[PDB]
């Protein structure tokens, strides 16, 4: 198709081939699950570092921002660190002025705009990545998901990533609101178990909660305790 | 020192005091990124060779021309990690942030000036 | 007219044909042109 | 640039595949084996020994200027593998970045920051 | 330089009530050209600002602050907390620290959620500070601390608050050539705003 | 929008006032009019290095000339979990020039996963202050414990730096630092260090005009961060003898408007 | 050999200009004729669209108290050109205290059009103008721009789709007698425009301009009255 | 130096002036209209430093016609004032040590007349009767003494005549004759010049 | 034809094919009403996202608020509307900073259409895919409504319908509009009837529509969004009226 191969041209039906291709690419990645509960939120994901040659420290997925915002990627590894650094810089830029921490929504809008800015231009590829971010403001929990083109949604139980349709179908019959983190973590673990190609181990889960204390990331032994329980 | 060899579009600026600098922190604030880049380029050209400044500056030129049109705010997500100011927040973004510009020009005029046609 | 103002004398036809041809020579790669001037003149 | 980007699903970096794979970077991964080398680095508990391989194409070439083990800082090394013409530039870039960091923060860099800076600028 | 014009503003924190008052006069040094010149701006609903100093910069800073406040209010959705405007004006003034403005703003209002009275102040170039009992700034700064320190009292009802803010200004601002001839009193209780105009010596 | 704009606006410190400011100042200097002033809060700051951690402290008076503008103004800021600074003179500038470095160090700490080191803060402050050659004055006392050991610094408003075991900067500082010179000994204890710094700051507050009211201390020991405010009240205001409150109807009224909100 | 402005053909025939002309020859028509002391600038409205309001959609734009404007083609480019012409007129009046002549402003518009034909990164402005107005010396003037770079001091020409028929009708009837009084010019222009349009009065707009009385559009009642008067042919 | 006054009323913004020129010790011309016209309902008086006044007035006058010609309708006096003040402030602080005084006028169709006083540092008041120049000192008290809150158009001319007679009798300079213009809801009316033999 | 690879080339017949193709993008968005009445200016909407795992957000997802009176509704690629609405807010606030009056409609619609068109003349950037519908009040022309276009062809429409199934909705609106005499309640009833006539006929609910009004009263223009329970009774009344068709 001649109308493809370039993101600046519309196909003669109304679409953008490159954007859909990038969406399929980020779909073809690593599964991730996010659950919103009346008390807090939980973000669960697994890593490809299965072999013992790798290390638990150093490289890490769920990088916190400030104290109330935490994210997780489900796309290309070397293609979200720059985005994360930009998000932290934007949070600090907002913090120097308006001497009070960033609310989630403004950060979502700004990161969505900066991500979209590499769509309308010509000659640079869109970011292949799609990331959830969780916040806790005004005594309320917030969950959002970002798309390669950039369109935030007020999602509640998204299981986007590899084989995300099965995760969505499984989650559409378990979540019922009015839950604490104790059951939410188990639900997320079950959702990951539904499609993992193997058994969960002590060094394959990177759950991180965002209760009304901050963005504590669960220690490996604590994850072992929950996995056993 | 130039002679004439539209005043409504650009007017009300006497020749008297642009060749008379203001408060001495004028040439060190109006042109800061350019001076820092020039100093770094000179240092690299002196100590490492002639390849590094040419390569780095032409990389700057290559990455500069993919932003949005001038009459809209530029994200500038790239060119920043390459410049080295990836996390060096300072008195350049919290004071008079260009996103909330108090005055704004015409789109066609600004883009045609950016192209240098005028 | 600029030459008259500068040197305070009249033009010589070669001295203006040279100038106009030099201007028209700029075809190629700044309000620079991009196509040859599809025109022709008979200076007299 | 007045030459354009070659049309094709795998002929340029900024074009995604129909399934969503960057074929140019995969070709880049395949390109390391073109030169032909092997490097092994093992860390124990108090040492960080690095071993590599050296091949002399002929006899006339000197044996002292063909090393593939450069030095970045006073106490950091590298075992660069692949095309020499690009490692010879990444080494200089890393040296400049290390010097800049030492000037801006006044202590020797942890390995993670140098690795991250190189990864980002790549 | 805050003598080319005139101005004086107070702020007292009572019991769920805040009061802000100013002086109406605009004149070129000795001469006087008008008697009505507002120096109190209705930013928000239960919030107010009290710019006082050189007028030609008062107008500009008020316009810019109103613009930025509208932008933030529209973008972020809900109203602005009183503490945020403090850093707002601090940033706006430090924007031109080297080319300084000439304003000594006073901010006084209520929290839209807690209804806890709040009062702050600012210097010429922006240096945030909060005083619990009261604050005052203006051209006639010296001849108000003495009047206010003794007359003040904690935990005051609105009526006594109005009486005190009237007595700390009406006979304390006439002891100066410039910045006289009229006093506006703004009392901001919990539910309804109320404005009053006193009468003073016409000299 | 506008019809006389070519280039996009550029942020940073604006300078479109000095041309008018100079001529206005020349006009108003010879006519004996009022002159602008800033909160030149000349305050005493003290710091000592005892056996385990560091102790800081400063007075809490903020003047703007010959009039006491404030009676309670914190002279101790927050930079990191285990680094504190102090300000002296032109508090408006020192607040921002400390907050900026605090945010930069927070970004660095978030990107590194480990606690920052004091030398980084010193380097950044030195670079910024020397970049703005003069025209911005904020004498600082930077102290904090790190992974190596206790540290202390004495940044000047031109870029100079030192590594003294004790330092006293500000308008009124000679009294406190002379008390230090007389009483200080190496390798003291915690409570003794607190008593010594309190005594020095008390001498400085009494024997000077630019300082007054309460004092505070900022013990930042290795595994315990403390922030005591206020620590001691040396002076207490008396009481008003006669009631001078005015009753209802005391003041007149000309016009009145009532508007109900919701 | 037609994929870039800068390139030519083996014979010549700069093709992007010709394609722009073809695009211009697709919009609503437009006419104009000068008299003793009068100018008319009638146009025709392609669709009624009673839900739409005729106030916003219009073609007869004002450029000055002595110069008016009527275009044909893509709307946005014409609006941009009119804005630039207004700004240039005001700037020239500021720099010289003299009301601008028609020729100067029409030359400026032609130059602005021609500037966007010198690099294969900017498409040309595809529109056609009918600049007409009164000079400072009182002599009636009329012009007509062209997408490429050209302009002619026409007398009673026309543009838009189906312009050959109306041009022939105008040239077969234009005489000094028909330009003597005021309403005779209106009768002539209405008779000219009545050809291409299906039914008159419904979607025909005029703009009568007199000596320094400024532009004055005509309400539908006057148009209906003029059509009724011109319907007395025998 | 010069002289500018303007008195308000129920439905008029009557303004006077001083048709005169300036030089070292010489009067170049005895009739120099200072009254630039903005629109059919707005005047703009301007006295200041030579050259800068006629330049700034010209620039600010070939900018209000643009708005009318680009939007069909016409500005309002309040918008005109809040625009002129902004332009004056931005331009004066930019690079030029200007010295210009202005006195706007105008009559809209919703709230009576409107007269605005502006100094040379770009302030903005709404006084009911202001003055400029040096004659302000000697004439503002006379204007304030007889100024009933409501003044008929007939009596406004008489009040102006008295206020100008006092200035012509007690002033150092030789302002020989004055111009008078009154604005109503019919355009820009004109009155016969005030000339003292 | 082959003359559509780049958005800078004409056609032998004469047409910009790229913008014509982009015109079809707004054909895959929810419908948008917005008929004009005598007093208020009603503005309906449509929420495509009707999934069971979406949390509510303030001010719906389509209706916005520009400065104090004017709203907008978007359609098409939503990833390019958050920039236009932000820049339009900025231009309105900038005009207010310049002149201290509420902005008229033209100095906003034309201002945004300028940028929207300018991205169609400097090839190297794809044009915005949007169909912004405007609304507002002023003191110069009363109440009026405008409808935009990706190329930029804004017209002072009195009642229109952008998005999918626009042809049938527009035609039936044209055939059933009481021009001249029009009330807010009757306008709302007509809007409900139009929405029921269009769409896949799912009988609608409070979880599929959004309604905004512009009632001006007490000299202070206000914008209000009807509550979730404020439309169920309206739908019930419309259903009762439809069922009360008698016949035989």
């Amino acid at each position: 198709r001649g109308y493809s191969f370039s993101l600046t041209t519309f196909s003669p039906s109304g679409k953008l081939v490159q954007i859909e291709y990038a969406l399929a690419a980020v779909a073809g990645g690593a599964p991730s699950v996010g659950i919103k509960a009346a008390n807090g939120v939980v973000l669960a994901t697994e890593k490809k570092q299965k072999s013992i040659l790798y290390d638990e420290r150093s490289v890490h997925k769920v990088e916190p921002i400030t104290k109330h915002i935490g994210l997780v990627y489900s796309g290309m590894g070397p293609d979200y660190r720059v985005l994360v650094h930009r998000a932290r810089k934007l949070a600090q830029q907002y913090y120097l002025v308006y001497q009070e921490p960033i609310p989630t929504a403004q950060l979502v809008q700004r990161v969505a705009s900066v991500m979209q800015e590499y769509t309308q231009s010509g000659g640079v590829r869109p970011f292949g990545v799609s990331l959830l971010i969780c916040g806790w403001n005004e005594g309320r929990p917030y969950l959002f998901q970002s798309d390669p083109s950039g369109a935030y949604f007020a999602w509640k139980a998204t299981a986007m990533g590899k084989n995300y349709v099965n995760g969505k179908t499984f989650l559409e019959k378990r979540y019922n609101e009015d839950l604490e983190l104790e059951d939410a973590i188990h639900t997320a673990i079950l959702t990951l178990k539904e499609s993992f190609e193997g058994q969960m181990t002590e060094d394959n889960i990177e759950v991180g909660i965002c209760n009304e204390a901050g963005f504590r990331r669960l220690t490996p032994t604590e994850v072992k305790d929950y996995l056993a329980a | 020192s130039p002679v004439t060899e539209d005043l409504l579009r650009k007017g009300f600026s006497c020749v008297k005091n642009e060749l008379l600098p203001s408060h001495p922190l004028e040439l060190s604030e109006k042109n800061f990124q350019l001076n820092q880049d020039k100093m770094n380029f000179s240092t690299l050209r002196n100590i490492q060779g002639l390849f590094a400044p040419l390569k780095l500056q032409m990389e700057f030129k290559a990455v500069q021309q993919v932003q949005r049109l001038p009459f809209l705010s530029s994200s500038n997500l790239s060119l920043d990690v390459l410049r080295g100011n990836d996390e060096t927040i300072g008195f350049e973004d919290i004071l008079n942030d260009p996103s909330q510009s108090e005055v704004m020009g015409e789109p066609h005029l600004m883009v045609e000036y950016k192209l240098g046609l005028l | 007219q600029n030459h008259w103002f500068t040197y305070n004398e009249t033009m010589t036809v070669e001295s203006v044909t040279q100038a106009v041809s030099n201007l028209a020579l700029q075809f190629g790669e700044p309000g620079a042109m991009s196509r040859p001037f599809g025109v022709a003149l008979l200076f007299g | 640039m007045s030459r354009g980007s070659s049309a094709g699903f795998d002929r340029h970096i900024t074009i995604f595949s129909p399934e969503g794979r960057l074929y140019q970077v995969e070709y880049a991964f395949k390109a390391i084996n073109q030169g032909g080398l092997t490097s092994v680095a093992v860390r124990g508990k108090d040492c960080a020994v690095i071993v590599t391989q050296k091949k002399v194409p002929d006899k006339l070439l000197d044996s002292s200027t063909v090393t593939h083990l450069f030095k970045i800082t006073e106490n950091i090394g590298c075992v660069m593998t692949g095309m020499t013409a690009d490692s010879r530039s990444q080494v200089q870039r890393a040296r400049y970045e290390a010097a800049n960091w030492k000037y801006k923060y006044g202590y020797e860099i942890p390995v993670d920051m140098l690795c991250k800076r190189i990864a980002d600028i790549s | 330089i805050m003598s080319y014009n005139g101005g004086a503003v107070m702020a007292m924190k009572g019991k769920n009530c805040v009061a802000i008052a100013a002086d109406r006069r605009f004149g070129i040094q000795a001469q006087m050209v008008t008697t009505d010149f507002q120096k109190i701006f209705p930013m928000g609903d239960r919030l107010y600002i009290g710019l006082a100093g050189l007028a030609t910069d008062v107008q500009t800073v008020a316009q810019r602050l109103k613009f930025r406040l509208n932008l933030y209010e529209l973008k972020e959705g809900r109203q602005i907390k009183p503490y945020t405007l403090m850093s707002m004006v601090a940033n706006l003034l430090y924007e031109k620290r080297f080319g300084p403005y000439y304003t000594e703003p006073v901010i006084a209002g209520l929290d839209p959620k807690t209804f806890k009275p709040f009062i702050c102040s600012l210097d010429l170039i922006g240096c945030p500070m909060v005083t619990d009992d009261f604050v005052v700034s203006g051209t006639c700064a010296e001849q108000m601390y003495g009047m206010c320190e003794s007359l003040w009292e904690p935990n005051m009802d609105p009526d006594h608050l109005f009486e005190t803010i009237s007595q700390a200004m009406l006979n304390a601002v006439d002891r100066d050539a410039v910045s006289g001839m009229g006093v506006i009193v703004h009392i901001i209780e919990k539910d309804k705003i109320t404005t009053r105009t006193l009468k003073a010596r016409m000299d | 929008a506008a019809v006389s704009v070519y280039a996009p606006p550029v942020g940073g410190f604006s300078f479109d006032n000095c041309r008018r400011n100079a001529v206005l100042e020349a006009d108003f200097a010879k006519r004996g009019y009022k002159l602008p002033k800033v909160r030149k809060t000349g305050t005493t700051i003290a710091g000592v290095v005892y056996k385990d951690g560091i102790v800081l402290g400063a007075d809490t008076r903020a003047t703007e000339g010959m009039v006491v503008a404030d009676k309670n103004c914190s002279k101790i800021h927050f930079i990191s979990p285990n680094i504190y600074c102090c300000g002296a003179g032109t508090a408006a500038d020192t607040d921002m020039t400390t907050q900026l470095i605090s945010s930069n160090l927070e970004l660095h700490s978030l990107s590194t996963g480990r606690l920052p080191r004091v030398v980084t803060a010193n380097r950044m402050l030195k670079q910024m202050l020397f970049r703005y050659q003069g025209y911005i004055g904020a004498a600082l006392v930077l102290g904090g414990v790190d992974v190596t050991g206790p540290h202390l610094y004495s940044i000047y408003p031109h870029g100079s730096t030192d590594k003294l075991p004790y330092v006293t900067m500000g308008s009124g500082s000679l009294a406190a630092m002379a008390v230090f010179e007389d009483k200080f000994r190496p390798d003291m204890e915690e409570e003794e260090a607190k008593n010594l710094v309190s005594e020095a700051i008390a001498a400085g507050i009494f024997n000077d005009l630019g300082s007054g009211s309460n004092i505070d201390l900022c013990v930042i020991s290795k595994n315990k961060l403390d922030f005591l405010r206020p620590y001691t009240v040396p002076n207490k205001k008396g009481t008003r003898l006669g009631r001078y409150r005015c009753e209802k109807g005391t003041t007149a009224v000309l016009t009145e408007k009532i508007t109900p909100l919701e | 050999y037609d994929r870039a402005i800068t390139v030519f053909s083996p014979d010549g025939h700069l093709f992007q200009v010709e394609y722009a002309q073809e695009a211009v020859k697709k919009g609503s028509t437009a006419v104009g004729v000068r008299g003793r002391d009068i100018v008319v600038l009638g146009v025709e409205k392609k669709s009624v669209a009673k839900l739409q309001d005729e106030r916003t959609v219009r073609k007869i734009c004002a450029l000055d108290d002595n110069v008016c404007m009527a275009f044909a083609g893509l709307t946005a480019d014409a609006r941009i050109v009119i804005n630039r012409a207004r700004v240039e007129c005001q700037s020239h009046r500021l720099t010289v205290e003299d009301p601008v002549t028609v020729e100067y402003i029409t030359r400026y518009i032609a130059s602005l059009k021609q500037r966007y034909t010198q690099s294969n990164g900017r498409r040309p402005f595809g529109i056609s103008a009918l600049i007409v107005g009164f000079d400072f010396d009182g002599t009636p003037r009329l012009y007509q721009t062209d997408p490429s770079g050209t302009y002619h001091a026409w007398k009673a020409n026309a543009i838009g789709r189906g312009a050959k028929s109306v041009r022939e009708f105008l040239e077969k009837n234009y005489t000094d007698e028909a330009i003597e009084t005021d309403d005779l010019t209106i009768k002539l222009v209405i008779k000219a425009l009545l050809e291409v349009v299906q039914s008159g009065g419904k979607n025909i707009e005029l703009a009568v301009m007199r000596r320094d009385q400024s532009l004055k559009i005509l309400n539908p009642e006057e148009i209906e009255k003029y059509v009724a008067e011109i319907e007395k042919e025998k | 130096m010069e002289y500018l006054i303007g008195i308000q009323g129920p439905d008029y913004v009557l303004v006077a002036s001083d048709r005169v020129a300036a030089s070292n010790i010489v009067q170049m011309k005895d009739d120099h209209d200072k009254m630039f016209k903005m629109s059919e309902k707005i005047l703009l008086l301007c006295v200041g430093e030579a050259g800068d006044t006629v330049q700034f007035a010209e620039y600010i006058q070939k900018n209000v016609q643009l708005y009318k010609m680009r939007n069909g309708y016409e500005l309002s006096p309040t918008a005109a004032a809040n625009f002129t003040r902004r332009n004056l402030a931005d331009c004066l602080r930019s690079r030029t040590p200007y010295h210009v005084n202005l006195l706007l006028a105008g009559y809209d169709e919703h709230e009576g007349p409107a007269l605005y006083y502006m100094d040379y540092l770009a302030a903005l008041a709404k006084a009911p009767f202001a003055a400029h120049g040096y004659g302000a000192f000697l004439t503002l008290s006379i204007l304030d003494r007889y100024y009933t809150p409501t003044i008929s158009r007939e009596r406004a001319v008489e009040l102006l005549r008295k206020c100008l007679e006092e200035l012509q009798k007690r002033f150092i300079l030789n302002l020989p004759t004055f111009s008078v213009r009154i604005i109503d809801k019919n355009g820009i009316h004109d009155l016969d010049n005030i000339s003292f033999p | 034809r082959r003359y559509d690879s780049r958005t800078t080339i004409f056609s032998p017949e004469g047409r910009l094919y790229q913008v014509e193709y982009a015109m079809e993008a707004i054909g895959h968005a929810g419908t948008c009403l917005g008929i004009l009445a005598n007093d208020g200016v009603l503005l309906a909407a449509e929420r495509r996202n009707i999934h069971k795992l979406l949390d509510e957000v303030f001010f719906s997802e389509k209706i916005y608020k520009l400065n104090e009176d004017m709203a907008c509704s978007v359609a098409g690629i939503t990833s390019d509307a958050n920039v236009l609405t932000n820049e339009l807010r900025l231009i309105a606030q900038r005009y207010l900073l310049q002149y201290q009056e509420p902005i008229p409609c033209e100095q906003l619609v034309t201002a945004l259409c300028d940028i929207k068109q300018a991205y169609t003349q400097f090839g190297g950037k794809r044009p915005f895919g949007v169909s912004l519908l405007y609304i507002g009040w002023d003191k110069h022309y009363g109440f009026q409504l405008y409808q935009s276009d990706p190329s930029g062809n804004y017209g002072g429409w009195k009642a229109t319908c952008i998005g999918n199934n626009s042809a049938a909705a527009v035609s039936m609106l044209k055939q059933d509009y009481k021009e001249g005499e029009m009330t807010l309640k009757s306008a709302l009833a007509l809007a409900i009837k139009v929405l029921n006539k269009t769409m896949d006929v799912s009988k609608l609910s409070a979880e599929k529509v959004e309604i905004a009004t512009l009632t001006r009263e007490n000299g202070k223009t206000v914008i209000r969004v009807l509550k979730q329970k404020e439309v169920e009774q309206l739908i019930k009344k419309h259903e009762e009226e439809e069922a009360k068709a008698e016949r035989e």
